[PDB]
RNA sequence: CGAUGUCGGCUCAUCACAUCCUGGGGCUGAAGUAGGUCCCAAGGGUAUGGCUGUUCGCCAUUUAAAGUGGUACGCGAGCUGGGUUUAGAACGUCGUGAGACAGUUCGGUCCCUAUCUGCCGUGGGCGCUGGAGAACUGAGGGGGGCUGCUCCUAGUACGAGAGGACCGGAGUGGACGCAUCACUGGUGUUCGGGUUGUCAUGCCAAUGGCACUGCCCGGUAGCUAAAUGCGGAAGAGAUAAGUGCUGAAAGCAUCUAAGCACGAAACUUGCCCCGAGAUGAGUUCUCCCUGACCCUUUAAGGGUCCUGAAGGAACGUUGAAGACGACGACGUUGAUAGGCCGGGUGUGUAAGCGCAGCGAUGCGUUGAGCUAACCGGUACUAAUGAACCGUGAGGCUUAACCU
RNA sequence: AAUUCCUUGUCGGGUAAGUUCCGACCUGCACGAAUGGCGUAAUGAUGGCCAGGCUGUCUCCACCCGAGACUCAGUGAAAU
RNA sequence: ACACAGGUGGUCAGGUAGAGAAUACCAAGGCGCUUGAGAGAACUCGGGUGAAGGAACUAGGCAAAAUGGUGCCGUAACUUC
RNA sequence: AGGACCGAACCGACUAAUGUUGAAAAAUUAGCGGAUGACUUGUGGCUGGGGGUGAAAGGCCAAUCAAACCGGGAGAUAGCU
């Protein structure tokens, strides 16, 4: 239920060795406003595929 | 679909009405018990005057399962009530003389010939 | 003798004129074209290795569709390989179908079976659970103890505990060949296979007779 | 799937009289004792039906020697050579499992006029 | 395990995911595009698509169905008076789900979803 | 003694052989069936109940058998708390008494979110010497190995009879393990209906909310056992106890000293599964890359421009795959999921209208209406044109060919 | 026997089988008459045994509904 | 010790069903309990259902399951009536 | 009429489960006992430590009871660690 002995900040960092975020690979760009956006996203304009999805 | 504690019906007029199994025959840890195979049961029940008196130990055949059995073609036969026939201890020959309630064509052979005999029908 | 590689098309029965239901599970064994022949002198080893089906050619890699096109055979949905027995010959092209088994009686049915995800220990091995009353406490399922006192302190290498259980490779031996539907490239075969509906499956002769 | 369909279909009787729950029906069945096959009759009330194609099944409820039997009878096997509907009854259920608790006057179904 | 099961439980109940949809459906009907999470998006499909459906054909039968299943006269009235003539050639999707990124107060992934023919 | 929790039970075991059964054999005061004793053999199996807290024991009934032991007389950071073993109380006894009893009887808090080793699963990184996609070989490891009864041989051999075989063959079971939902069923709060009380939609009618899914009656797919298929083997090699052939030492005898043969569920294979991280990193098939230059510490060196392939990853729709990763299908040249159309299944004759009845209600339209996860189709919705990672012919020394 | 160590004393009932229970017997280790003896209707969240109905308590577990456990985002302990 | 599933005396007492201030649903009135979103593994908690058997479980029917209202018929030993 | 019966508020805590670094230094859920009485409750007062009080458990006397708590003798003593 609880350790014998102190674990040590080797171990903590060997543990911790997987827990690292992974970026996003490529944005892509809206074919009609030009601007990056997420993958299957609608753009921060409101825009996705060319046309304009939602109003604002 | 019998196992020890089990109360049964009399199928035949040996004298008892309602016996209990107390250990299903036929091999080591066995489980439950068909049709057409001996267990070995108490009287728990018995008419006034009949050939068997309360308390005897002997056994019987299982001839009516609620569980039921299956037949080669995938149908079932369900009866209301487990029933069972009494045995003589070492021959497991029917003590009474009659059967009552139909039975099944599982038993058809040379061991219990005379209960499908006595049978007043063989589903 | 070597086998062939069909697929779980379901479960049904067959009715016989003398009253009995043979419960039969419908194998659709399609074609096997055999796309390379291995030997002694260059793997050390004879078998065959054949395909079947059919896969999307914008889905079939390059590798893997030269290899197919060395053969002059379009792509399947797989690769599956047979030992050879003795005597047995086999030619690049040379297209394999269901009558191979036409007077066999029994065969080896081998298939991944379905995956029942993370089974507790009563599922996976058919552990006893423990009390449901009579004042026990979290502990209905569980594995009960694991090991003995100080004495052989660990746990034994084997032992059984919870896990993923299935989605592996099982054979299921001696099953009887009902039909073989050449026709309509069929093989029924009595009783249930590993996997399910439209997975895999490699039908091999009975090698216990 | 289709192949499973047609190897039921090529399989499936084409005489089956049709009948509902609540119907008394008399199946023939085969019986094959020693080398002889002879046609033994089974009469009672249809307490419950399983449509399924090939793999139909229906549920028939009789009092024979004063014990109440029921056999579930597979509506496509070679061993039922004829069902013929001796009456019509009359229920709003689709599953009479309620008469196996009624005897006598309580387990009377009025006949499907009409 | 759940082999071929369908229906997304979204850690409720069921008379609150039955309760929430039909609620849903009535807002996503009324105003024509609504944000929500992209499960529940998913899983709102299945109920608002064959309330259309059955919309398509006015009749009192269909429309105290549609009631029963969505408890507002006006949500009812709307859909057999507007979207069923509107969506009466389309064989099923008369939704569109676009995904619009994160929430900022759980990151729970959003979305829009809004009728085919909006504009 | 700055705490090593203890009798019995439940769950889960693992080892030894001084073997309980099955297997092989010698002697028998072994006619046969059935036994006694000893030797070899641990591969598998080795009860359910009545009584007591019981271990032990007696008893009832099975079984081929109900083994003896080790593992803190295994196992309370897995469970129990009946006995024992705190505080309360009483009986018998001892003591004047407080109290005490291997004397009994009633009641009496069992904590811990796992850091490390261990074990069951499942991934990430790197290696395997250019990179990649597949399919394998098998060094090694695990699983599995139990047995009854009936029939034929044959009422034969044996025996005065009663009784009753060895060896060999066939069928059908008990327990265990693997798989599956086609059959029989369970669940199926996502499907349908009956009905009680109340509230709401203005009201009737019809519905909806709450009352454990309000209480029930059924039940699709899926998951399941009680349901139904399969398995333990046959065969080979070398053996244990044992049985031998020929044969001296030792003119005889002798299974052994030289030489040769047989012999068991034990060993190695044969059956199933994992398996090249087998760093000893293996084998086979296929695909992709065939540009120009600078620098100094001149070497498996570093840098710039052009170039980004095969393939992978990421994102999306997802799965009878799944805790999360992983694995599998599909991404417009598309049936991957949702919807839609048709069918199947389940429920049981919907609503509205008309007729009969004063009315409850019945009949017709009507086997109607509704119908989830199923089946066969259908691009209507969502699966984007891209972009990212991975490179640009792959070190040295020998040997055999090639020119 | 709330009391008997030997003791599961012996017999009878109940159970197929009853170290507990009930009814007797008396060889009362070591009951006994207001530190009260023996009964006793009614009463008890009192101790023991048996029977009917009822059941996942069990043979033997299976499925389903929610709250955690698992993943993501935010805050963020403890014994040792 | 906390924006703590605990403790705190008196007053008011609506509708329907109900004997009722029990219980269910509502009015007047007030809240959804200061982390959410997914997924639908083992295992834990609180529940629902179950084939055949019905205490074989266990120290013990512990716990679950079952009975449950009103009117009427009828009701034993024993007893201090 | 009743230390009568069934059963809410109210008082209590018999059995099981959960929780045992808890929501809680003893509670929650499902059952349970009393419920016109030797009942229960609000406000104020009285009984003080070898003392009180006790339908009696050495129980309770401010989460502390085979002699409360606070200050003092006091750095008691300790052949012990």
């Amino acid at each position: 239920a609880v350790q014998q002995n102190k674990p040590t900040r080797s171990k903590r960092g060997m543990r911790r060795s997987h827990d690292a975020l992974t970026a996003v690979t490529s944005l892509s760009v809206d074919k009609t406003s030009g601007e990056k956006h997420l993958r299957h996203h609608i753009t921060a304009d409101g825009y996705y595929r060319g046309r304009k999805v939602i109003a604002k | 679909m019998i196992q020890e504690q089990t109360m049964l019906n009399v199928a035949d007029n040996s004298g008892a009405r309602r016996v209990m199994c107390i250990k299903v025959l036929g091999g080591s840890h066995r489980r439950y018990a068909g049709v057409g195979d001996i267990i070995k049961i108490t009287i728990k029940e018995a008419i006034p005057r009949g050939k068997v008196k309360k308390g005897d130990v002997l056994k019987a055949v299982v001839v009516r399962t609620k569980k039921g059995v299956r037949r080669p073609d995938g149908s079932v036969i369900r009866f209301d009530g487990n029933a069972c026939v009494l045995l003589n201890n070492n021959s497991e020959q029917p003590i009474g003389t009659r059967i009552f309630g139909p039975v099944t064509r599982e038993l058809r052979s040379e061991k219990f010939m005379k209960i499908i005999s006595l049978a007043p029908e063989v589903l | 003798m070597i086998g062939l590689v069909g697929k779980k098309v379901g479960m049904t029965r067959i009715f016989t004129e003398d009253g009995v239901s043979i419960p039969v599970t419908v194998i659709e064994v399609e074609a096997n074209r055999v796309t390379q022949v291995k030997d002694l002198a260059n793997d050390g080893y004879r078998a065959i290795q054949v395909t079947t089906g059919a896969k999307k050619a914008n889905r079939v890699t390059k590798p893997e569709a030269g290899h197919f096109a060395k053969a002059g055979v379009e792509a399947g949905r797989g690769l599956w390989e047979f030992r050879l027995a003795e005597g047995e010959e086999f030619t690049v092209g040379q297209s394999i179908s269901v009558e191979l088994f036409a007077d066999v009686k029994k065969v080896d049915v081998t298939g991944t079976s379905k995956g029942k995800g993370f089974a507790g220990t009563v599922k996976r091995w058919n552990f006893r659970t423990q009390d449901a009353t009579h004042g026990n406490s979290l502990s209905h399922r569980v594995p009960g103890s694991i090991g003995q006192n100080q004495t052989p302190g660990k746990v034994f290498k084997g032992k059984k505990m919870a896990g993923q259980m299935g989605n592996e490779r099982v054979t299921v031996q001696s099953l009887d060949v009902v039909r073989v539907d050449a026709e309509r490239n069929l093989l029924l075969v009595k009783g249930a296979v590993p996997g399910a509906t439209g997975s895999d499956l490699i039908v091999k002769p009975a090698v216990k007779a | 799937s289709n192949i499973i369909k047609q190897l039921e279909q090529e399989q499936m009787k084409q005489d089956v009289p049709s009948f509902r729950p609540g119907d008394t029906v008399e199946v023939k069945v085969w019986v094959v004792e020693g080398s002889k096959k002879r046609l033994q009759a089974f009469e009672g009330v249809v307490i419950a039906i399983r449509n399924r194609g090939l793999h139909s099944a229906f549920t028939v409820r009789k009092i024979s020697n004063g014990e109440g039997v029921e056999r579930v009878f597979q509506t496509h096997s070679p061993v039922v050579d004829s069902i013929s509907v001796k009456r019509r009854g009359a229920v709003r259920k689709a599953k009479l499992y309620y008469l196996r608790e009624r005897t006598g006057k309580a387990a009377r179904i009025k006949e499907r006029l009409n | 395990m759940r082999h071929r099961k369908s229906g997304r439980q979204l850690n409720r109940n069921s008379s609150h995911r039955q309760a929430m949809f039909r609620n849903m459906a009535g807002s996503l009907v009324r105003h024509e595009i609504i944000k929500t999470t992209l499960p529940k998006a998913k899983e709102l499909r299945r109920v608002v698509e064959p309330l259309i459906t059955l919309a398509k054909t006015d009749s009192v039968a269909n429309r105290r169905l549609a009631f029963a299943r969505t408890r507002d006269n006006e949500i009812v009235a709307k859909l057999f008076n507007e979207l069923g003539p509107r969506f009466a050639s389309r064989a099923g999707g008369y939704t569109r789900i676009l995904k619009c990124g994160f929430r900022a107060g759980d990151n729970a992934p959003m979305a829009y979803i809004e009728l085919v023919d909006r504009s």
